[PDB]
């Protein structure tokens, strides 16, 4: 079925290669990888953080609401007696 | 010829897992179907060791494992081993499926339907370990998820009583739960087996949703490679996780032994499962509890049919990728709400974040969908 | 709800320190001359003191105080002989109906996993071994239970079980109460996990291994994918 | 070497012959009154002579009859209670060294599947309960044994265990050796196999059922092959 | 198309036994393999039931099978089709086995190895189920079969060590035998589909052994209902072994529970054992019986090399019959002297059967191969 | 692979057939098969039935003996004294 003979047609593009030897694996870090890095965070920033904000919101005022449910009410026994 | 390919089981491996064409572009998020077949492995081997030592009786499951754990040479870690090993499993299944949503790879359908059966096999599976200590949690997880039954309405009670052998939960339904977790496992392999059958049919999708026949290349030597250091990176966290801090995911309750008079104050199941317990604990109806516990599960099958827009992949549909974050925060908060008492605060937010998951499913995202084509003017 | 334990700095809390079995020997003898009595340990043995603690001699030793039933001898009669070293620290009731009836109701839980049976583990116990004192106003107490805030409910039938001078530690240490809880508590950390200082020499092994071979894979990987990585192509149509 | 015993008729040895229940009912008297004082029969309680040779009140009746040991109650003790349904036939001696220490060394076996443990079945056993005898010349036999030629050695260390008028039938039947011989067997040939009657019972309706199935099928096989079975060939070569 | 041939799963199946081409003419010892795969889809069936009530401990295993054979409904029947089935199982294993020594199939070398592989594998199985009970001969039989690795020279007391893990037979080996007694028949299912993958690649050999690519038929409708007939007379002769005699091969010795105290006098393995039995017991050297007991079994893997003669079946090789009806009679006689004391008359007609045998595989049926390729003039 | 388009090259035969509900199931068989079994029981007897009598004779020999061998013999008692 399918096989490196007969995926798909193409023609009129040249490739051009280098053999791993002749060339460094990890070429250009602080020069070209981490600004590269700093603008695919920025890129995404706004689409993913600001729910998990919102959920840690709800998660602190529900845990401080339950802790409070949990403590004596005054009026509870000074209101008639 | 080479001998590569001068025969079937030969050419099928060939065909498999060296001159396989694979999409030059996917990512970190494809390695964790390899991680799963890992951890499938590692369970059955730690399992055939393990099943050695152990007794499906009652009166003495608790002290074999103590046994185990005390005089087998080494028997602590490889008891460690498989305890965690199923914890990655389920970190691993979650991320796979998760990708499969954001990217589209839901539409091979074959693929698709193949993996929700394994999703539902494997549940199964690590359920029915977790009964087999029979410590105070154990105990009671075994009763509620054999009552759960109870819930069809013409012939419910009496599967009940048919599938734990007696009036109640006893020495005949712990030889059941090991029989049948001793022989699931390889249904999962042959399963899987199947579920890559289909996968190679078509071949890999990949991020950015169009065809990647003019870029293939061979797995070996570059995917070869690259899952070896997945691999590698997920066994450094095992052993992090087995040696250096056993306790975090451990639960106190379960070194008690099993008291059938007294279910204890405060319940918890194991956290892979707490979203569940949560759907469960926020319908006030029987039927419907139950009803919407499988449903949850199963809504997955009908994605594909939801489908509305031209493009497959998140990756260009902004709206989209907002909808789906939003959903994963969701599962999220059923997961916190699982964990806290049944009182008020918690059972309210555990309803909206149950309606907002099916909402979001069955609606909002269908409807985005539309939105995002009239902008782009098709 | 209960009252949460503060956390104690305890010495084998690192993450490669081990245990000081000093007070392993001491905590020992507080289990045999007090604690003892009411509960049980079923599942350690004195094979197990050797090497810790105690030479296979002085276990034997240990062994010996003890009678224990044996049986059927050729009459097909039972008996009681010495101790030896596979024998089972002996329980002080036949049944827990018989401890219930010698405790007023209540049924004194096994202390060999009661470490990791209990959330906060030793800072738990100890605060509950140091914890008694006398009720708030408006309080009253049933019967036979006395109060002590770390327990849930506030109630609770054991009796303050230790004070000052309740025992002799033969290393000649001061026998103050504080003292005496600490030591048994690190040996109830002992009895509940015998592996852990053989877990944690065999982490700074193995985790050594495991993060040394990242590095290594990473550079066979970059090797191996710099062929595409630096790739160029062209389209030259005849146009 | 042993002697080899001789086939009995016995009424339930044809293929599709019930056992005569009226057999066991005095074979279990037998039991009672005889061969529970050496012998026990770990695998039959008294539930399980419901409906074969009496209802269920009468075999509580039985039952009444034994006291058995039962607890512990709420002080933590044992106690004696009489029995049940669902209790076990009573055993004679605690343990084995007993068992031995109360026989001269010998260990009387179980009767609950004598008769499927031994050579030759309930013909063996009615051999040995009939054949003792004086021994030959020149034979003598050591302190505590009695001859028997159908056991292997010939010496043997049970006395010989009934004779005539030994015990009584409730049905009347004349107590000779041989009739409580016989009934004895029967009585052990049910305890070793209740299956049998239902066995039976069932074997004529499948194998009627498997025997039809067969020409059945035979003739859709006949039918799917005849087409092959009546094909003509030629050769026909230009030539 | 038709579905038929619309997919790959459906496909495979119809290329298996749908439009599988068949020889016409091959006859009823064809069959058997077909009843080989019924006996271990029944064998596994009832097991996965057994397993449910049995005890791998060796206080309570013998009292856990009076349980199941007296208290649970129609445990009986069930006991009495597992034990039916094994002898049912090697029956038909050794009427497989002959008819391709008969006919030549053995030059299908791939298919013929992994027969060989099939037969080791269920042996292994037949007997680690044989020792569960724990009764007399059950103790007796472990006993002697974990002593074998003994004869290694150099590393066998410690592997005899090592497989009783402790000093002697006891619980710890016990519950070994009943892990690997559920593991392997699964092993041997996966082994069989390999099989009959190499299988169809060929295609079956046939009586005449020449080559019946003129005449042949489709698998469906034709061998489909003669496949169904054999397997209706197989259940006809299970069902009146099952219910009309069951006690026909029983051995009243298994039904004394265990002393590791007193060997009985008179010693008899399994049926299907016997054989092998005599062989080792006619060496009078240790490390050399266990040789013998082994190369019995191993010898099959050189057939094809021996092998003379220009046509394949012995269908028209008269002295080539006269030898294989001897060569059956010698593994009659070999079976008879298994089941008789180890006295004088039996121990010397054990070793004449034991010599011929080897000497007629490796020798005269080469020879008498020479003679009549000379007589037919090539 | 083998399939029934292309399995060998055939020239010139002829095959005629009916159809199963036009003919018998058991056309002839006292008249045909019987016969035809008892001379396929003749082309094979002495092929197959010596070995096992011989067989048969090894068995009851050797039983016999072994039988023999567990009697007493006279001679053990009455030859010296
Ligand atoms: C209480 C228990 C009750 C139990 C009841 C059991 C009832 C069982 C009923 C079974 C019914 C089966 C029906 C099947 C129909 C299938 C139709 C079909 O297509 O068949 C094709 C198939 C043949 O296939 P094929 O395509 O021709 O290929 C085969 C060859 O390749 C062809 O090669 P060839 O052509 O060269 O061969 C020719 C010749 C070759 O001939 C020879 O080789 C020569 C033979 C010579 C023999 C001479 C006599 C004996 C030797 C004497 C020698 C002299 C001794 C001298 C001694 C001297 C001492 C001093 O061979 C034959 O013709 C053989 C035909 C006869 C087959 C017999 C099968 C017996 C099955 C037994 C089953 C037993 C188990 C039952 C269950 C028990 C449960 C407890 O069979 C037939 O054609 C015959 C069908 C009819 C068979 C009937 C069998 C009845 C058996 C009844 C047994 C009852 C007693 C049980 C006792 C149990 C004790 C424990
Ligand atoms: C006694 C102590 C132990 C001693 C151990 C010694 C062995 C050490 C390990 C050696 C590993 C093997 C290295 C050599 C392998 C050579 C393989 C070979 O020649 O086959 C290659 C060639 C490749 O196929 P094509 O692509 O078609 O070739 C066409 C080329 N244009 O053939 C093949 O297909 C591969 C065949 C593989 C054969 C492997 C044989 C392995 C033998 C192992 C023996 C081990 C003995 C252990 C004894 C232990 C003590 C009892
Ligand atoms: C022991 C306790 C375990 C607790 C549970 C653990 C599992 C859940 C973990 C949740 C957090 C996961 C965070 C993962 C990192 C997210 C990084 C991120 O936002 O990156 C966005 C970045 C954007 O890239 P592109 O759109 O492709 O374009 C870039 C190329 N130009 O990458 C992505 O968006 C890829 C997203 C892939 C899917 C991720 C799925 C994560 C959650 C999956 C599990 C959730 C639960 C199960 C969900 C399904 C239930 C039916
Ligand atoms: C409520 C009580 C229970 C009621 C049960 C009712 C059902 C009873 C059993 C019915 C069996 C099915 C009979 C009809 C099958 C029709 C199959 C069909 O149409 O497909 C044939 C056609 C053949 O393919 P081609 O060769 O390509 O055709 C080309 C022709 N030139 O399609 C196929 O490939 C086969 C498709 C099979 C579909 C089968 C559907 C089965 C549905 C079963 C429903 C059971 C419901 C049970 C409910 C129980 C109570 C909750
Ligand atoms: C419960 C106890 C079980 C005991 C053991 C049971 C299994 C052993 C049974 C042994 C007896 C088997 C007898 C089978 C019937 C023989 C009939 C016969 O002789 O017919 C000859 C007739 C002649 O036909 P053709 O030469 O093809 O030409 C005719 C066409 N013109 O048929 C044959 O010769 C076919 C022979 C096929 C093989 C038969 C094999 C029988 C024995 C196999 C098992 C023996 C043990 C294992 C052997 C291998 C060990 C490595
Ligand atoms: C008899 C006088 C006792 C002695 C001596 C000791 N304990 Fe005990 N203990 C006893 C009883 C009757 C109970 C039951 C309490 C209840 O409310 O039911 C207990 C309980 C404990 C517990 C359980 C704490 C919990 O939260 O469940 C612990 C941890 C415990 N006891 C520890 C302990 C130690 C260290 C002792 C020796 C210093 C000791 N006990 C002695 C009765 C008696
Ligand atoms: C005490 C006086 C006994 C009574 C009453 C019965 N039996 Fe017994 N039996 C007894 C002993 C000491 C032995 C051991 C014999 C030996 O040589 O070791 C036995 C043995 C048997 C056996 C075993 C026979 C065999 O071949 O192993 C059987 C079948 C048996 N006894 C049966 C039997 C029956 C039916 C009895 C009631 C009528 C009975 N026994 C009573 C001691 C005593
Ligand atoms: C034991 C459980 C599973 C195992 C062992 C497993 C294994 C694999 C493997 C090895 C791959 C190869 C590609 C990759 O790694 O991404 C894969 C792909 C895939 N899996 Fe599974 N999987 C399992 C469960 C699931 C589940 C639960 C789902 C969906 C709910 C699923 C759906 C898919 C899909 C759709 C693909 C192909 C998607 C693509 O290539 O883009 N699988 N699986
Ligand atoms: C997908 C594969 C598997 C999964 C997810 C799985 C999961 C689990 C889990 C969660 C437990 C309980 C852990 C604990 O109590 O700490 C368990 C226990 C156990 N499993 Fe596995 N298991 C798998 C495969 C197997 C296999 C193949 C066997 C074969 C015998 C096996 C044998 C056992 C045994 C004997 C136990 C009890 C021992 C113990 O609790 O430590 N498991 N399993
Ligand atoms: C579990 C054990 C086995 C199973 C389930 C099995 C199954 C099968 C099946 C279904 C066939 C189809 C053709 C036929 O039925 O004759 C077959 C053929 C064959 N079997 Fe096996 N078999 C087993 C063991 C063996 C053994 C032990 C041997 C040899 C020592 C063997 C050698 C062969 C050969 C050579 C063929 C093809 C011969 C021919 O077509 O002429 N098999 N087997
Ligand atoms: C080729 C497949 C199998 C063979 C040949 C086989 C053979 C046997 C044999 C000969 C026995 C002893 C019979 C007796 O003592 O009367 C036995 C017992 C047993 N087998 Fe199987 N077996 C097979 C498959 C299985 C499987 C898949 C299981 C799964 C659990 C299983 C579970 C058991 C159990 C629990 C027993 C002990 C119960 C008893 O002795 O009645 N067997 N097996
Ligand atoms: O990891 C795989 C993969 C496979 C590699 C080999 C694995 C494996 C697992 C266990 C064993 Cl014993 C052997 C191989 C299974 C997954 C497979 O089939 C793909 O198609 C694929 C496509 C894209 C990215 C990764 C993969
Ligand atoms: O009350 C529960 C409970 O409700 C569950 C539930 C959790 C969800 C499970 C579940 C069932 C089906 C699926 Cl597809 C997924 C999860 C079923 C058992 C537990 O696991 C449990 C464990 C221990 C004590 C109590 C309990
Ligand atoms: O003395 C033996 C004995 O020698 C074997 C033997 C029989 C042959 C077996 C065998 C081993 C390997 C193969 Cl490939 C085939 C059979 C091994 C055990 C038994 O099965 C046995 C059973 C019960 C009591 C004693 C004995």
């Amino acid at each position: 079925g399918r096989e490196f003979g007969n995926l798909t047609r193409i023609r009129h593009v040249i490739s051009y290669s280098l053999s791993p030897l002749e060339q460094r694996a990890l070429p250009h870090v602080l020069s070209k990888g981490v600004p590269n890095m700093l603008r695919r965070v920025r890129e995404s920033f706004f689409r993913v953080v600001p729910q998990f904000v919102v959920f840690y919101l709800l998660y602190t005022w529900g845990t401080e609401e339950f802790e409070k449910s949990k403590r004596k009410n005054p009026a509870a026994y000074e209101n008639d007696k | 010829t080479p001998m590569r390919k001068s025969n079937p089981i030969m050419k099928m491996i060939n065909h498999s897992l060296i001159d396989l064409p694979t999409p030059s572009n996917i990512s970190m998020w494809w390695n964790f179907g390899s991680l799963l077949a890992f951890c499938l492995i590692l369970q059955i081997i730690t399992g055939l060791f393990l099943a050695m030592h152990y007794s499906p009786d009652t009166s003495s499951a608790f002290s074999s494992i103590a046994h185990i754990t005390r005089d087998v040479n080494h028997g602590w870690i490889i008891r460690y081993l498989h305890a965690n090993g199923a914890s990655m499993f389920f970190i691993c299944l979650f991320l796979h499926v998760g990708r499969g949503l954001y990217y589209g790879s839901f539409l091979l359908l074959k693929t698709w339907n193949t993996g929700i059966m394994l999703l539902f096999l494997t549940m199964a599976t690590a359920f029915m370990g977790y009964v087999l200590p029979w410590g105070q949690m154990s105990f009671w997880g075994a009763t509620v998820i054999t009552n759960l039954l109870s819930a069809i309405p013409y012939i419910g009670t009496d599967l009940v009583q048919w599938i734990w052998g007696g009036y109640s939960i006893g020495n005949p339904t712990l030889s059941r739960f090991f029989t049948l977790h001793f022989i699931l496992p390889f249904i999962i392999t042959a399963l899987t087996m199947v579920h890559l059958l289909f996968l190679h049919e078509t071949g890999s999708n990949n991020p950015c949703g169009i065809s990647s026949d003019s870029d293939k290349i061979p797995f070996h030597p570059y995917y070869t490679i690259k899952d070896i250091l997945g691999l590698v990176l997920l066994l450094f966290i095992l052993t992090t996780l087995t040696l250096l801090s056993p306790n975090l995911l451990n639960d106190p309750d379960n070194y008690i032994p099993a008291d059938p008079l007294n279910t204890p104050p405060h319940i918890k199941p194991e956290w892979y499962f707490l979203f569940a317990y949560a759907i469960l604990r926020s319908v006030p109806n029987k039927l419907g509890g139950v009803l919407a516990l499988f449903l949850s599960i199963l809504i997955l099958s009908i994605i594909p049919t939801l489908h509305n827009s031209k493009q497959q992949s998140m990756m260009f549909r902004p709206l989209s990728q907002f909808l789906f974050w939003f959903l994963i925060t969701t599962l999220l908060t059923l997961t916190w709400i699982g964990s806290q008492p049944v009182s008020q605060p918690f059972i309210f937010i555990g309803q909206l974040a149950s309606t907002m998951y099916f909402t979001t499913v069955l609606i909002l995202m269908p409807l985005t969908s539309l939105i995002e084509n009239n902008l782009l003017k098709w | 709800v209960a009252l949460h334990p503060p956390s104690y700095p305890w010495s084998h809390s690192g993450f490669l320190s081990s245990l000081d079995h000093t007070s392993i020997r001491r905590g020992f003898q507080v289990y045999k001359q007090v604690c003892s009595s009411c509960h049980s340990m079923n599942f350690v043995a004195y094979r197990h003191l050797v090497g810790v603690c105690y030479t296979e001699d002085e276990a034997k030793a240990l062994a010996a105080e003890v009678e224990v039933q044996d049986g059927p001898n050729e009459n097909g009669e039972m008996f009681m002989r010495p101790g030896k070293l596979f024998d089972y620290f002996p329980k002080p009731y036949p049944n827990s109906e018989a401890a219930r009836a010698a405790n007023n109701g209540a049924l004194p839980p096994d202390l060999s996993y009661i470490a990791r049976a209990r959330h906060g583990g030793e800072d738990y116990i100890f605060s509950l071994l140091t914890g008694y004192c006398e009720p708030p106003t408006g309080v009253s107490l049933r019967e036979g239970l006395y109060f002590n805030p770390y327990f849930p409910g506030q109630a609770i039938a054991m009796a303050p079980p230790i004070y000052t001078d309740v025992l002799e530690f033969d290393d000649g240490t001061p026998a103050t109460m504080s003292q005496i809880a600490k030591d048994v508590c690190t040996f109830l950390r002992w009895a509940s996990e015998p592996e852990h200082d053989h877990r944690k020499r065999m982490a700074l092994k193995m985790l050594t291994m495991m993060a040394l071979l990242i590095p290594l894979t990473y550079i066979m990987k970059r090797h191996k994918w710099s062929v595409l990585k630096s790739r160029k192509l062209a389209y030259r149509p005849p146009k």
